[PDB]
């Protein structure tokens, strides 16, 4: 049964309210009560948050709550606290004994100003054209919170094939630093006037194109 | 010439919980359906409630209790969950008939009735029309654990707490499943004859 | 508090199997049914399967079901997953996780996990391919080194044998649909001092006992 | 429709039993059982027991446990109550009800009430012989010391048992009649009064006599009140 | 024993008002198991609500019941002249006991009795016993100390009272008071009272022994 699905993202101030989604379909969230929430912190297994879709297990605090509505599950953190900072996982029964989780929701408390990403982005060596081969390196660092997504062009149409980007990983200056790629033929690489790197981070495009 | 006593289930001032469920026998008397004809949700498995007053029994059994409203669909054959596997389990070749209403101004209070309570798991499934009521607590390590919950030591009943405002999946529901058997002797319960 | 404890991961070729381990302390494993959840990098859990208590029954996620198997031996307080023809997809962590309530429960959740064991599957090693990332002219310019198709991790990178430290950025590395690895270290540079200061770039992948070094130019 | 007749009143000397019927009628008897409340005069209901119809099964009152037993007959459609070491303070008016409060079969408690009664059965528990009262005038006085509105009546004394009614003039004189309710004195004869107000100037011409009737003794007692000149 | 006590003891309302009568309970009653009964004298007792709140058939919509734990409530939202009687509420959640009722009279404008003092008749006296009898006519409301005093004696234990029910008309109560003395202690005495007190006012009502 497919995966449920969570907004990646979501953000909110210490002491206010913040709601994470968890969709599903009729044979999952919509048949069934017994509906689990897991928060994970990073290197750590993941910890037993709620069940029966509001039900607390033992040392869990009442600022974690649940609901659900239709297909669509929710969970609720009131007065957010710092400790708050972690990935949420929905978690379902889906019939005949099996259980299916969620895609995920990086939830981060803010602790600092909003800092946009600055982005460096690198043409195919000369090198390793010669060598047959070519990679665009599209270079994320300085922002918060630290959450983008990354879409490449091809003049102006979007390309799908051949991206792989990293998961954000913090820096020494609690920034987030991000990484792209985009892998290509020497032959493709050249038949465009230029490639572009769009990094989104809340909701704000930062650009950079390259030319062959 | 006496009548079968189905109004003493369904108006009874006090329901058991699931997970001791009550079974009346019913037998020699007749009995009229159209009882279970007439804000009650029925669905009878085998059986039209009509043809019932056309047929004879040799006992009826009316076993009752209070679950979860969204947990009514559990008592049905076939169903599997929660209630089903470990409380209350209705045979896959059911015949008879399951009733439900929505209790919430008898069983629910503002400040939450608990007096109803269920099994959250079970050394096996329950056979069809098995009752376990069983309530000592499961001892999981080495130390004994003395009537109380603790550390390794499992509670295996959990009470409902019923509040009028919360919804109706979660308000309480009375219900009565009513069994026909027929066997190697005479038949008592008939119908309106 | 019971502590289960995973073994067993190991780097592995496509193709192979292994058994992972799962190890409960104290008594309290007999009278619980225990699960298999595992993480890719970066990625979500993954509801694995599960094994009845008193090993009644057996459950499995369909993206495993026929491919892996789960056992127990309640003599040894010991839950195993039996992997059968790895693929590139199993690389991730791997947890047993014990089920909230003792005996058949399984409608709640999973409460108590184990650290995790890390299963990474690859045919071979490859060490990289270091490409130069040219720089071009705030007086501020960026330049760097691609290090390309790599496995396993990790490399370690030093800019002029260790003289260039100020400007430094080592990105954490992409892991690839294949199973490689690739990453890229930049520096930030005075505009001015490019083509008198030579900046060379120093490639370390320990695994494959491999040193690079790329000079990188002003193209 | 549902009705249930309860027998005649009753007279029983202190020490005796009583035996109250109740005869159902309108429903199918043996799936309602029967209960019963007793009412001494001018007091509150008090309950006295259960039973039901379908099985015998009884469920009393702890202050009438070893002294009530109560039954029902199939066949008559009829349930029985019996009171037995009947003391003074057993004088109350009895009851029966259909029951709705347990189940007949299952003996459980139901969502429900008494909810047809019985017109009741008075009994009198009492050492004391029927008696025909003695009636004694309450006269006017031919000297009018309040408004033009003169009282008059008939002091209906130490009869037994219960109950006498009062008329005046045959039932032609009707309006401001008063004929207050029966007290139990201390010599365990009933005794009671029977006034009238009446136009003082009506006195020189109007004639006024109270009817009083005891059926238990077959006595009726006509006495006309006349005005007090002295 | 759960004890069942009603308030006030008696309610005076007049037609059309609303009558709201109260029923305490000395213990949770379980709201299946609360029932009101009528009772207009010289009738047997009526079902008029069952489970607190349910009407029996036949009952005027006009009743209607609520409350639960240890208050329920009785309300005639519309008080008819049928509806002025008596009201018991009734417990069989464990054993089964009655209230000690509610009295619902009407209530009229303020009537001073009308009061009249007869002497024993000559002809009873002959057989040895003297009733004098005090009669308190048409009055309102219904409380009334009535005090029989001799040559200025104020008399104890050897008198009796008898009340009417409420008039149809209007809506009114007599009251005798009879006092017994033997004939001997009659004629031993000359100055018969009897005095009437409701509120701040006393009426005595008097004779002289054989005076005209
Ligand atoms: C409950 O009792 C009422 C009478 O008070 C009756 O009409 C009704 O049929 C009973 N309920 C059922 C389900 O028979
Ligand atoms: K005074």
């Amino acid at each position: 049964q497919s995966v449920l699905t969570q907004p990646r993202s979501v953000s909110g101030s210490p002491g206010q309210s913040v709601t994470i989604s968890c969709t599903g379909t009729s044979s999952d969230v919509g048949a069934y009560n017994y509906v689990s929430w897991y928060q994970q912190h990073p290197g750590k297994a993941p910890k037993f948050m709620i069940y029966d879709v509001d039900q607390r297990p033992s040392g869990v605090p009442d600022r974690f709550s649940g609901s659900k509505s239709g297909n669509t599950a929710s969970l609720i953190i009131s007065g957010l606290q710092a400790e708050d900072e972690a990935d949420y996982y929905c978690s379902s029964y889906a019939g005949s004994y099996i259980w299916v989780f969620g895609g995920g929701t990086q939830l981060t408390v803010l602790g600092q100003p909003k800092a946009a990403p600055s982005v460096t982005l690198f043409p195919p060596s000369s090198e390793e054209l010669q060598a047959n081969k070519a990679t665009l390196v599209c270079l994320i660092s300085d922002f918060y919170p630290g959450a983008v997504t990354v879409a490449w062009k091809a003049d102006s149409s979007p390309v799908k094939a051949g991206v792989e980007t990293t998961t954000p990983s913090k820096q020494s200056n609690n920034k987030y630093a991000a990484s792209s790629y985009l892998s290509l033929t020497p032959e493709q690489w050249k038949s465009h006037r230029s490639y572009s790197c769009q990094v989104t981070h809340e909701g704000s495009t930062v650009e950079k194109t390259v030319a062959p | 010439t006496n009548l079968c006593p189905f109004h003493e289930v369904f108006n009874a001032t006090t329901f058991a919980s699931v997970y001791a469920w009550n079974r009346k026998r019913i037998s020699n008397c007749v009995a009229d359906y159209s009882v279970i004809y007439n804000f009650f949700a029925f669905k009878c498995y085998g059986v039209s409630p009509t043809k019932l007053n056309d047929l004879c029994f040799t006992n009826v059994y009316a076993d009752s209790f209070v679950i979860r409203g969204n947990e009514v669909s559990q008592i049905a054959p076939g169903q599997t969950g929660n209630i089903a596997d470990y409380n209350y389990k209705l045979p896959d070749d059911f015949t008879g008939c399951v009733i439900a209403w929505n209790s919430n101004k008898l069983d629910s209070k503002p400040s939450g009735n608990y007096n109803y309570l269920y099994r959250l798991f079970r050394k096996s499934k329950l056979k069809p029309f098995e009752r376990d009521i069983s309530t000592e607590i499961y001892q999981a390590g080495n130390k004994p654990c003395n009537g109380v919950a603790g550390p390794n030591c499992y509670s295996p009943l959990q009470s409902y707490g019923f509040r009028p405002t919360y919804g109706v999946g979660h308000q309480p529901y009375r219900v009565v499943v009513l069994s026909f058997e027929l066997l190697h002797a005479p038949a008592t319960v008939c119908g309106p004859k | 508090e019971v502590q289960l404890v995973e073994s067993g991961g190991s780097v592995v070729q496509p193709g192979r199997a292994l058994r992972l381990s799962c190890a409960a302390s104290g008594i309290t494993f007999s009278s619980f049914g225990m699960y298999w959840v595992r993480q890719a990098p970066g990625k979500g859990l993954e509801w694995l399967g599960y094994i009845a208590y008193d090993g009644s029954d057996t459950y499995y996620a369909d993206s495993v079901k026929g491919r892996f198997t789960i056992s127990r031996d309640n003599s040894k307080n010991t839950l195993y997953l039996q992997m059968n023809s790895l693929r590139i997809e199993d690389t991730a962590v791997y947890y047993c996780a014990k089920d909230y309530y003792p005996l058949l429960s399984y409608y709640y959740g999973l409460d108590v996990w184990g650290q995790g064991t890390t299963v990474t599957v690859f045919n071979q090693i490859k060490p990289p391919s270091v490409f130069p990332l040219a720089p071009s002219s705030g007086g501020t310019a960026a330049l760097g080194c691609l290090v390309k198709d790599y496995f396993p991790e990790p490399v370690t990178v030093s800019w002029n044998s260790g003289a260039l430290t100020s400007g430094v950025h080592t990105f954490p590395a992409v892991l690839q649909s294949s199973g490689l690895y690739s990453l890229s270290s930049v520096v930030t540079v005075p505009s001015s001092s490019l083509g008198t200061q030579t900046y060379i770039c120093n490639v370390n992948h320990k695994p494959s006992n491999t040193k690079v070094d790329k000079k990188v130019e002003p193209k | 429709q549902v009705q249930l007749v309860q027998s005649g009143a009753e007279v029983k000397k202190p020490g005796a039993s009583v035996k109250v019927s109740c005869k159902a009628s309108g429903y199918p008897f043996t799936s309602y059982g029967i209960s019963w409340v007793r009412q001494a005069p001018g007091q509150g209901l008090e309950w006295m027991g259960w039973i039901s119809t379908y099985n015998g099964n009884t469920n009393y009152a702890q202050k009438f446990q070893g002294r009530v037993t109560m039954t029902t007959d199939t066949s008559t459609t009829t349930g029985y109550m019996e009171l037995r070491r009947l003391r003074s303070d057993d004088t109350a008016v009895y009851y029966c009800a259909r029951d709705y409060t347990r189940g007949a079969w299952f003996g459980e408690s139901l969502i429900g009430g008494f909810d047809n009664w019985g017109q009741g059965t008075l009994v009198t528990v009492s050492s004391a012989s029927t008696k025909g009262p003695s009636v004694f005038p309450l006269a006017p006085s031919s000297k009018s010391t309040s408004g033009g509105t003169a009282a008059l009546g008939c002091l209906v004394k130490d009869y037994f048992p219960e109950p006498v009614t009062v008329s005046w003039n045959s039932g032609a004189l009707t309006s401001g009649v008063h004929t207050f309710p029966a007290v139990l004195q201390s010599s365990g004869l009933y005794s009671l009064s029977s006034v009238v107000t009446v136009p003082s100037s009506s006195l020189g011409t109007q004639t006024y006599i109270c009817n009083v009737n005891h059926k238990p003794s077959n006595t009726k007692v006509d006495k006309k009140v006349e005005p007090k000149s002295c | 024993e759960i004890v069942l006590t009603q308030s006030p003891g008696t309610l005076s309302l007049s037609p059309g008002e609303r009558a709201t009568l109260s029923c305490r309970a000395s213990q949770t009653v379980s709201s299946t198991s609360l029932a009101w009964y009528q009772q207009k004298p010289g009738q047997a007792p009526r079902l008029l609500i069952y489970g607190a709140s349910s009407r029996a058939t036949g009952i005027p919509d006009r009743f209607s019941g609520s409350g639960s734990g240890t208050d329920f409530t009785l309300t005639i939202s519309r008080l008819e002249p049928e509806d002025f009687a008596v009201y018991y509420c009734q417990q069989h959640d464990t054993s089964l006991t009655f209230g000690g009722g509610t009295k619902v009279e009407i209530k009229r404008t303020v009537a001073a009795p009308s009061v009249f003092i007869f002497p024993p008749s000559d002809e009873q006296l002959k057989s040895g016993t003297a009733s004098v009898v005090c009669l308190l006519n048409n009055f309102y409301p219904r409380e009334a100390k009535v005090q029989w005093k001799v040559d200025n004696a104020l008399q104890s234990g050897n008198s009796q009272e008898s009340v009417t029910e409420q008039d149809s008309k209007d809506s009114t109560y007599s009251l005798s008071s009879t006092l017994t003395l033997s004939k001997a202690d009659y004629e031993k005495h000359k100055v018969y009272a009897c005095e009437v007190t409701q509120g701040t006012t006393s009426v005595t009502k008097s004779f002289n022994r054989g005076e005209c």
